[PDB]
């Protein structure tokens, strides 16, 4: 017997993403090819099966920095990044390839999906 | 607010 | 120039109520008369102004525990915990008064205009 | 997906 409020989810994203652009309660570093990024382990989580996999870790769950895979491109996980915290894809067709090759890397499967997508309709 |  | 994906927003509230059902990642508890909370910080600030003061302050930001107010009833934290991890408000008759207060205290201006707008229908 |  519930009521809803259709735009809480919605609002607890945007809240969400002005603590990660005021860098409140970031307790994580996420380093790419050298460049760092700041974010939390729990948003990381609920948007990656790879982050969920990492921070369910008893040795990595309390781990300050994560290192991705050398072939991560920065401007991939960038994307990415400010996808999770927004629900907004900047796919490019100078970016889609990264873009999709770093989603598969980190599981987030509703992104490799419109990238085949929009990748199949430029064949 | 709605019922879901 | 961006694409949105609808549903994202809440999938990621939909994880974050599945970490706190684990109780994976929660980092603070909140005591309210002698019954405790396990929650996580970010979420908490993201759905009460109270909560957004407490962890943004120097201090308090570090903090394990917080105490409520004395006055605060148990079963209306419990209503309003669960309605910022779902979205989902179980108002009732019996419970819409210790909502009401609960939601004023938390600062959740959109619980407290529905418990407004519920009690003066049956006035 | 939609253009918001
Ligand atoms: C599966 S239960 C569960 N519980 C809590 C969390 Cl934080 C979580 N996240 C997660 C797991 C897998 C995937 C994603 C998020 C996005 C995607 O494409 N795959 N999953
Ligand atoms: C105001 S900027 C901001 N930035 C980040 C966060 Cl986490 C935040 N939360 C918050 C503040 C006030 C209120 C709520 C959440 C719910 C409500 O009714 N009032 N606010
Ligand atoms: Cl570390
Ligand atoms: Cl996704
Ligand atoms: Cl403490
Ligand atoms: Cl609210």
């Amino acid at each position: 017997s519930c009521i809803q409020f259709t735009r809480h989810a919605s609002d607890v994203l945007l809240n969400l993403n002005r603590l990660r652009s005021r860098d409140i309660l970031t307790d994580v570093v996420i380093v790419v090819s050298r460049e760092q990024f700041r974010a939390h382990k729990t948003v990381l989580m609920a948007c990656s099966g790879l982050f969920y996999s990492i921070f369910t870790d008893q040795l990595k769950c309390n781990l300050s920095v994560i290192n991705l895979d050398p072939e991560i491109n920065p401007e991939g996980f960038c994307i990415l990044l400010d996808f999770m915290y927004t629900s907004r894809l900047n796919l490019r067709e100078g970016n889609i390839m990264a873009v999709m090759a770093t989603a598969m890397y980190l599981q987030m499967e509703h992104v490799v999906d419109t990238c085949r997508k929009f990748i199949k309709a430029s064949e | 607010w709605v019922i879901p």
